[PDB]
């Protein structure tokens, strides 16, 4: 397993579903990646909902996230790799952590309201 | 009747997804290149 | 005579690929199989079926092996 910390974790369907959200979103413009650029789209509040990677090493760095999201009642999963993460962010060096937007004219709103609310379902 | 000696642990009982691996608009344009540039002198060299 | 067409044009890489293209069967359950088994990415971003041939192809090609040698 993927660290016994990191929670949630969602599965491999669900996970599919949310890069691809990560990538359409990244090809609208409405994804940031990285901890820090996550970290500033919760302080500012426009984050719809932050992706995280569970393979990470060390797991701390992204652990002092979901305090902050947890803080701004904002919702996070844990996609398992790291690699397919970025890589769906169009990056060939992995990513840890992404952060999808909000856009008010975005076309893929609903695409992510439907995930965002499985993500709240996996939050517990 | 049951045995109360002993403690049972039974039964640690438990579907594959397409895995789909995007990638970088750098990989696209140098995938895109590679393609056309063996297209491109398969046609070449042929005719020549 | 010297360096036969065929021996040139078989040399070329695309052609050369194309070569396997043809050693390859189109089935979605089986082509996407053998990218499973083989390790390398199932799906790609959006692909027709004959890009994902064109994906087996180069993947046989890069890595000198073969179907026979895989299965």
């Amino acid at each position: 397993a993927p660290n016994p910390k990191a929670f949630p974790l969602a599965d491999a369907a669900l996970t599919q579903q949310i890069l691809d959200v990560v990538q359409q979103a990244a090809n609208l413009r409405q994804l940031k990646k990285g901890a820090n650029e996550a970290t500033k789209t919760l302080n500012r509040g426009i984050s719809e909902f932050i992706i995280m990677a569970a393979d990470c090493e060390p797991i701390e760095i992204l652990l002092h996230l979901p305090l902050l999201c947890e803080d701004k009642n904002v919702p996070y999963v844990f996609v398992p790799s790291r690699v397919a993460l970025g890589r769906a962010c169009g990056v060939s060096r992995p990513v840890i952590a992404a952060s999808i937007t909000t856009n008010d004219a975005s076309a893929i709103k609903t695409q992510i309201y439907a995930v965002k609310d499985k993500i709240e379902t996996l939050l517990i | 009747h049951p045995s109360i000696r002993y403690v049972a642990h039974p039964l640690p009982e438990k579907a594959k997804v397409s895995i789909k691996a995007y990638l970088t608009q750098h990989e696209r344009k140098r995938l895109r290149r590679n393609r056309r540039k063996m297209a491109r002198e398969a046609r070449e060299i042929k005719i020549k | 005579q010297n360096e036969s067409t065929a021996d040139i044009l078989k040399q070329l890489p695309h052609e050369r690929l194309q070569a396997v293209l043809e050693k390859i069967p189109e089935e979605d359950l089986e082509v996407r199989r053998l990218l499973s088994i083989l390790k390398k990415p199932e799906v790609v971003e959006n692909e027709d079926v004959q890009q994902r041939r064109i994906r087996l192809a180069e993947i046989l090609m890069v890595d000198e092996i073969d179907l026979e040698n895989i299965n």
